């Protein structure tokens, strides 16, 4: 995130951290992702694409940081790896980015509710807040386009949502953006989403609750003027994820 | 009454 304040998983409870080993010995940071249910995190399908092996991702509930532990959090397996069937990248843009991991720890059970897990609510078909909004985004990913390295503590920030309209305008993505995206910038291009962030969630008030209204896609550059961060449109993919959970 | 009910979407404590 470019921008933002650092935070603790209590203020996110539901952020999910995914990791890959290499057998060599490391594990390295993929995406971000959100609790949907004791046994299902939501992410993208981009993030998993070119390495579909579920036996080597880790899911991590309850952490605060990146490479060191967090008192609380919860380490589980990948039972199931569903990626969207119909996903599509071109230059620039993943279509139908969402992907579901079920989880399962060593104990065979899945989460367990805590001050630091809790899942998050799915809106109601296709109801999304109006653009004007403000939601958040949190993650582990660059704080600046140039660096090569992620913070070691998680960030959030606030950004709007605008209107497909204002997306669509020739100069910010024409019609990269699809009904199917939402797109979120801060007014004054400080602060965005970036490169790791990929999966996690933005979070909006919709109907009272904390609603998952977006799950980090693309974006040109970070925090550039007239390039917002798109979303996948998690009210239009309801069908999809009740069919798999 | 089973752990899981705990869980309340969208709340932070
Ligand atoms: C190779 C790679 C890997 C990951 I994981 C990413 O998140 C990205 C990436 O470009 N993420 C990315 C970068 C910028 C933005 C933005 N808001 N402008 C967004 Cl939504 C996502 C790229």
């Amino acid at each position: 995130i470019i921008g933002g304040e650092f935070t603790t998983i209590e203020n996110q409870p539901w952020f999910a951290a995914i990791y890959r080993r290499h057998r060599g010995g490391s594990v390295t940071y993929v995406c971000g992702g959100s609790l949907m249910s004791p046994c299902w995190v939501i992410s993208a399908t981009h993030c998993f694409i070119d390495y579909p092996k579920k036996e080597d991702y880790i899911v991590y509930l309850g952490r605060s940081r990146l490479n060191s532990n967090t008192q609380g959090e919860m380490k589980f397996e990948v039972e199931n790896l569903i990626l969207h069937k119909d996903y599509s990248a071109d230059t620039l843009a993943h279509h139908n980015d969402i992907a579901l991991l079920k989880i399962r720890s060593k104990e065979g059970r899945c989460a367990q509710p805590s001050r630091t897990i809790q899942t998050i609510c799915l809106p109601s078909m296709y109801n999304d807040p109006q653009f004007g909004t403000s939601c958040e985004i949190t993650g582990f990913g660059k704080e600046a386009s140039t660096d090569y390295l992620y913070p070691e503590q998680l960030k959030m920030t606030v950004v709007k949502l605008i209107s497909h309209r204002e997306c669509q305008q020739p100069h910010y993505y024409g019609s990269e953006v699809t009904t199917k995206m939402l797109c979120a910038a801060d007014p004054q291009w400080k602060t965005d989403s970036c490169q790791g962030d990929s999966g996690g969630p933005l979070v909006c008030s919709l109907q009272g609750r904390m609603t998952l209204t977006g799950i980090v896609s693309w974006g040109r550059g970070c925090a550039l003027k007239d390039k917002p961060g798109v979303y996948t449109r998690v009210s239009h993919f309801l069908p999809w994820i009740r069919s798999h959970t | 009454p089973p752990e899981e009910l705990k869980f309340q979407c969208g709340q932070k404590t």
